[PDB]
């Protein structure tokens, strides 16, 4: 989706929030790992 | 005096009666145990730290 990334972003090249666009799916995806981890401490803890 | 052949016949009753036809069963029971945890924490080293990058 990163090509797809700039292909729907291709008028926002002069907008700063282009990179934001970018921002955004990354700043999910970073939470998304630490909560499947975050479940496998409380997994763990128990089998601790 | 206590008599030497039941001395050695007491000795020779001691040898028989021994756990360590067991205990060293017990042991590799416990190793087996604890190579489980090892082998489980192996796993959660390779995860904590692809977690931590």
């Amino acid at each position: 989706k990163d090509i797809d990334g700039l292909d729907f972003t291709q008028p926002k090249k002069e907008a700063i929030k282009q990179a934001i666009k970018q921002g955004a799916e990354i700043a999910r995806k970073i939470l998304g790992k630490v909560s499947e981890g975050l479940k496998y401490i409380d997994l763990a803890d128990a089998r601790m | 005096a206590q008599g030497l052949q039941p001395q050695i016949s007491s000795k020779k009753k001691l040898m028989d009666d021994n756990n360590l036809s067991t205990t060293i069963k017990d042991l590799q029971s416990k190793i087996d145990e604890k190579n489980k945890e090892i082998d489980q924490f192996q796993k959660d080293y390779n995860k904590y730290v692809g977690l931590a990058f």
